[PDB]
């Protein structure tokens, strides 16, 4: 649904204290979706290792949160911004769209583990309804 | 699950005259169509790039009579479906690599088509025990991905 | 996501066709949710005669239906046609979003059940994506 | 479900250790505040109009504990889910009317403030566990709406 204007200074805010660790926030996110949800390794079994803190792991995560770091920069229009990358997940890699909701729910609880004093529950609803316009934003070329 | 003898009648009662190589199709395509990043799978299945294309391709037809009867132990075995579909359930995760999400997604679009198939003889007792089929085996299916 | 040109056209023309039995379908889907679905009757508590075809049914079937018709005339901008809505399922009956999925199914398959000749794979892509597009709308105003 | 040996030490660690009078609150106030919606069955409740207001809210608290030890039954018999919760998915269902949906995203809220709460000690591993146990518990609280 449409962020409003405390939605998008919210998740401003919070992302200039968490977007030193992106990387890091990327990698604990994707390991954990990998190992909790394992539904979601049907993507990537191009890879010999999926467990949390591998290489691929590692590398994957950091292009996730880069895609993640792009959407806050394209916060007043996700739709254009993440259009390319929407594209991609779409034709490419064929990403079922249900999986984005799983992903967003790992970088949440990643954000808790990481940073729990800046993770209040205004955080928390702010950022979970901008990763669900995330997650909208990048379903949008699939059909 | 607590199967009630309606349910069980209901059941067997669907695919007893089933036809499968109408409703099969019809169910694999509409899925193929509708939620088109199930063509992820079909890569080796030959023309898919619009929906006249995949209502006409053999191989998709012929794989969704494959999965149509890919309910049939299920069916013969309406107590046990976990351990009827175990063996299914690896297969489709370590060799096909499907997202099971998809069967959820296929069992919506196959209950569609027989919802268009039976007409009034869709009762509203008829969709209940078939959507507690169908989450069954779906979530059979979904059981030794790890 | 956003309905395209196409969608919307096909969701017109579908709707010329199916309109004149809105109260049929919708009194069947809600009747069916209720039946097939019945963790969405803890919101219809207040009118305990939730079997198919009773008086309540049929009524809030007719209501729901009516809301889908005036989504159909508002199609190209959901967000505002349905605000009024959305405030009413947002703080009165605070019907959980989840929920609205669960209705749009049930609508689909009583219109394939009803007009299996007419609903087609084409015009089913483009409705899904309608009642998607209502669903989304009418949680605008839930937080 | 099956268990190993290690789901069924986390998930009792995980209880032993915790204080029900912390993480009860955050967890249901945290989810009163992302999920609005889930406000409706707390009428009776006073102030909740505002974020603030609602981790304020000594009655929501006291209620945040009562849900939370209300797990305790199923930390204890991790085998027997389904039957132990019976009563309750009954009481929430014919009394309470409460959408099951919500126990899910509750599940969720409880993850995120035990993570925060844990730090580096919430691994991945316990995090598997105790996801599979959210779920089992969320399924059983859901069994009996009909
Ligand atoms: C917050 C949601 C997501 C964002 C922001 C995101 C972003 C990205 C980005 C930026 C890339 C690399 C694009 C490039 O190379 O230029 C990528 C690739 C990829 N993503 Fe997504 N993604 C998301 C969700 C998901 C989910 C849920 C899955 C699967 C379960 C997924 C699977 C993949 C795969 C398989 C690749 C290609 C990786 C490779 O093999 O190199 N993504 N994503
Ligand atoms: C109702 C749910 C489903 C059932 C019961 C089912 C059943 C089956 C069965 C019985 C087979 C053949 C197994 C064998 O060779 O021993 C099969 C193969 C296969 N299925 Fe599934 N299926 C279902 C859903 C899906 C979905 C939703 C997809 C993807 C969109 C899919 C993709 C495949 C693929 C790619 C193969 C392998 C073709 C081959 O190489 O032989 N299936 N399925
Ligand atoms: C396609 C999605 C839906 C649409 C378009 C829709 C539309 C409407 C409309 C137009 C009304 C009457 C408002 C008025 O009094 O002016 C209504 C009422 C209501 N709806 Fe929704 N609805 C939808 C989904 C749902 C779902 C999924 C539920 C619950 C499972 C729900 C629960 C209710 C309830 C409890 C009422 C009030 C009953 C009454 O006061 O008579 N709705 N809806
Ligand atoms: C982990 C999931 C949950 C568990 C284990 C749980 C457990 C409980 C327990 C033990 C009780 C007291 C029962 C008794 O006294 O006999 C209760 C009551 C209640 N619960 Fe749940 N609960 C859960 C989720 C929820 C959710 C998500 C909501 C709504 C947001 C909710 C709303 C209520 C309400 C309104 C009461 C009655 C309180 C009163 O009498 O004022 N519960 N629950």
């Amino acid at each position: 649904t449409t962020l409003s204007d405390k939605d998008k200074s919210t998740v401003k805010a919070l992302w200039g204290k968490i977007s030193k660790s992106a990387d890091a926030i990327g990698a604990d996110a994707l390991g954990r979706m990998l190992a909790v949800y394992p539904q979601t390794k049907t993507y990537f079994s191009h890879w010999p290792d999926m467990s949390p803190g591998s290489g691929p792991v590692k590398a994957h995560g950091k292009k996730v949160m880069g895609g993640v770091a792009l959407a806050v920069s394209k916060i007043d229009d996700l739709t254009t911004g993440l259009g390319d990358l929407s594209e991609l997940h779409a034709f490419k890699m064929r990403v079922d769209p249900s999986n984005f909701k799983i992903l967003s729910h790992c970088i949440l609880v990643v954000v808790a583990k990481m940073f729990p004093k800046e993770f209040t529950p205004d955080a928390h609803v702010s950022l979970d309804k901008f990763l669900a316009s995330v997650a909208l934003a990048l379903a949008e070329r699939y059909r | 699950v607590e199967w009630t003898q309606q349910e069980r009648s209901i059941i067997a009662g669907i695919f007893a005259n089933l036809n499968y190589e109408d409703i099969g199709p019809k169910a694999l395509a509409r899925c193929l169509i509708v939620y088109p990043w199930t063509q992820r799978y079909f890569g080796a299945y030959g023309d898919l790039s619009t929906p006249d294309a995949i209502k006409g391709n053999a191989k998709i037809a012929a794989h969704g009579v494959k999965v149509l009867h890919g309910l049939d132990r299920a069916v013969k075995n309406m107590d046990n479906i976990n351990e009827a579909y175990s063996e299914l359930s690896v297969l489709h995760s370590d060799k096909l690599h499907v997202d099971p999400d998809n069967f959820r997604i296929l069992g919506d679009c196959l209950t569609v088509v027989i919802a268009a198939n039976l007409g009034d003889a869709f009762t509203v007792e008829t969709q209940c025990a078939f959507q507690k089929f169908l989450a069954v085996v779906v979530f059979a299916l979904g059981r030794k991905y790890h």
